[PDB]
RNA sequence: GUGGGAGAGGGUGGUGGAAUUCCCGGAGUAGCGGUGAAAUGCGCAGAUACCGGGAGGAACGCCGAUGGCGAAGGCAGCCACCUGGUCCACCCGUGACGCUGAGGCGCGAAAGCGUGGGGAGCAAACCGGAUUAGAUACCCGGGUAGUCCACGCCCUAAACGAUGCGCGCUAGGUCUCUGGGUCUCCUGGGGGCCGAAGCUAACGCGUUAAGCGCGCCGCCUGGGGAGUACGGCCGCAAGGC
């Protein structure tokens, strides 16, 4: 699973300044945590459905989140992208 | 019908999730080796949910009786 | 010839016939007994009476290699269950215990059609 | 690392010698496993409800213990490779859940 | 975000006991089985009934509910691991990031298809016995595919609450599952029943709307011809759209 402290490494990681839990880059950074852990979960269990459903929300979610970013400040957009790694 | 006593009410203070303890969770089992409904038990919902996998276990290590049978019929 | 006089009889009733079989107390059988070992043939082996003849054979047969006292253990549920069970008691042999040992499942096999709305 | 319950049935027949190898074993494998034990109770020889490999009854160890979560299962199996191991049940660890308290 | 909760939600591996069938041995004898009644069938190469030992497949009694979980199909012995969704409390963070959704992509009971494996019980087809005027069926005895596993197809259904999804608004009472709190009660999230206003052709629905409203999608336009013809798309085929 995911343990406290990778989260809060992660969310400290993100953060747009101190004590921010909830701007859009901790959320799609967490949310890249989440999908990659269960990315990795679902390459064995390739007959686990139910969880992929979990995984095309996840998907779902951050992409409606990145585009909220792009179209507000897409500097910050291309900085999340840049550090996340995320398109392809 | 199984409304006699009160299986809950007499009995003492006990940790549901213990399957090692028997004489407590011997009286929850009819003549044949059954759990009782909650008719009987008296428990409540939680509670006989929780009774049931640990007289389940208690099955399997072989501490309680699956089976049993049924006698001066 | 054996002279046991302490044993066990099982009693089997299905819808269709009754049969029970004395044994010693280690299980093996000494003598057994049927709707069919009487008279009877067809349905009428089911009948509560061809169980009483049934039972009182297996009780004759048994006092006969000295038979005295038996525990009585009864498998499935059918007509001539409880006569049986009456006559063995009636019979002179001495019952010492029943006990319902009738087999169950817990969901194992698919029954045949007849059967089914169970498992 | 998780906490865990043990339980290990063994043989009664046993003497001395071979249950205490029995334990080593045990034991041996536990740490092998990387399992720090905790709390231990032995029952020892109790009547069962039903015959176990023939036996009408059993030899009964019990071990709380801290194990890395991943080896947990694998453990267990080692436990089962002996004949003298009539039963291993290894149990996520839980708070007592009372009744007319 | 933090701290907690309940659950047959899913996947992988392991494991338990009951029963059925079969095999081996003991003991034992004239039948067993089956039906409305029977017969076919099985049994002197010793069956049925009983004890012991073994092999194997399949499904999980009681708990079990009027219960729970899931988006639907659907999910039930126990254990551990991996994993989805969801509820509550705190009122901490972001600052409209929302809703719906043609196409697209994925899932999708059973039966069915392909390759291989497995096969105890059940059992389309089939073979017999009966029943009947006849019995191609219903009842009985057999029995192959199949039912089971892996991988890949198939895309259907009384896939039903025959009720698209989201949000707001409009008396209550009662039972129940699951949270929290100043715990007789109060306040959330579910599942039922009776009912205000209201609606409905009626039946009935009624804070779990079928009431009052707004947004978006799907669909209907008398019956038969006909889910047919033609064309196209998909499918190995059956066939589907
Ligand atoms: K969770
Ligand atoms: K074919
Ligand atoms: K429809
Ligand atoms: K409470
Ligand atoms: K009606
Ligand atoms: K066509
Ligand atoms: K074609
Ligand atoms: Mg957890
Ligand atoms: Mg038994
Ligand atoms: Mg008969
Ligand atoms: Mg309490
Ligand atoms: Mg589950
Ligand atoms: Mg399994
Ligand atoms: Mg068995
Ligand atoms: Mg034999
Ligand atoms: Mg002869
Ligand atoms: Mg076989
Ligand atoms: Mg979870
Ligand atoms: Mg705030
Ligand atoms: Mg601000
Ligand atoms: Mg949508
Ligand atoms: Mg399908
Ligand atoms: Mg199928
Ligand atoms: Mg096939
Ligand atoms: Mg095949
Ligand atoms: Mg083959
Ligand atoms: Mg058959
Ligand atoms: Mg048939
Ligand atoms: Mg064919
Ligand atoms: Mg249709
Ligand atoms: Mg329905
Ligand atoms: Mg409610
Ligand atoms: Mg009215
Ligand atoms: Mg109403
Ligand atoms: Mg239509
Ligand atoms: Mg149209
Ligand atoms: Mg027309
Ligand atoms: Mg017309
Ligand atoms: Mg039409
Ligand atoms: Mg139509
Ligand atoms: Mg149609």
């Amino acid at each position: 699973p995911i343990t406290k402290e990778e989260k809060q490494k992660v969310i400290q990681e993100f953060a747009r300044f101190p004590g921010d839990t909830g701007s859009t880059e901790v959320q799609v950074a967490l949310l890249t945590l989440r999908i990659n852990r269960l990315s990795e979960h679902l390459k064995v269990h390739k007959k686990d459905h139910h969880s992929h459903r979990g995984l095309l929300m996840m998907v779902g979610q951050r992409r409606r989140l990145l585009r909220y970013l792009q179209r507000e400040d897409p500097e910050r957009y291309r900085a999340l992208i840049e550090k996340l790694g995320i398109r392809g | 019908p199984s409304r006699k006593a009160k299986v809950k009410a007499t009995l003492g203070e006990f940790d549901l999730r213990d399957y090692r303890n028997v004489e407590v969770l011997k009286r929850f089992l009819s003549e044949t080796g059954k759990i009782l409904p909650r008719r009987r038990t008296g428990l409540s919902a939680k509670e006989q949910r929780i009774l049931a996998k640990t007289i389940k276990r208690a099955r399997i290590l072989g501490l309680l009786p699956f089976t049993e049978k049924l006698v001066r019929k | 010839k054996r002279q046991v006089a302490s044993g066990r009889a099982y009693i089997h009733a299905s819808y269709n016939n009754t049969i029970v079989t004395i044994t010693d107390p280690d299980g093996n059988p000494i003598t057994w007994s049927s709707g069919g070992v009487i008279g009877y043939k067809g349905s009428r082996k089911g009948t509560p009476y061809a169980a009483q003849l049934a039972a009182l054979d297996a009780a004759k047969k048994a006092m006969a290699y000295g038979m005295q006292s038996v525990d009585v253990i009864v498998r499935g549920t059918g007509a001539g269950r409880e006569q049986a069970i009456r006559a063995l008691q009636a019979s002179g042999l001495q019952v010492k215990s029943i006990v319902d040992d009738t087999p169950v499942p817990h969901n194992g096999c698919r029954p045949k059609k007849k059967f089914r709305k169970a498992s | 690392m998780r906490r865990y319950e043990v339980n290990i049935v063994l043989n009664p027949n046993l003497d001395q010698s071979q249950l205490a190898l029995e334990k080593e074993i045990i034991q041996r494998a536990l740490e092998n496993y990387g399992a720090r034990v905790e709390k231990v109770e032995e029952l020892g020889l109790r009547r069962l409800a039903y015959p176990i490999a023939k036996d009408p009854q059993g030899y009964f160890l019990w071990y709380q213990v801290e194990m890395p979560e991943d080896r947990v299962n694998d453990l267990a199996r080692e436990l089962r490779i002996r004949d003298n191991v009539r039963r291993v049940m290894v149990v996520k660890s839980q708070e007592p859940f009372l009744a007319n308290a």
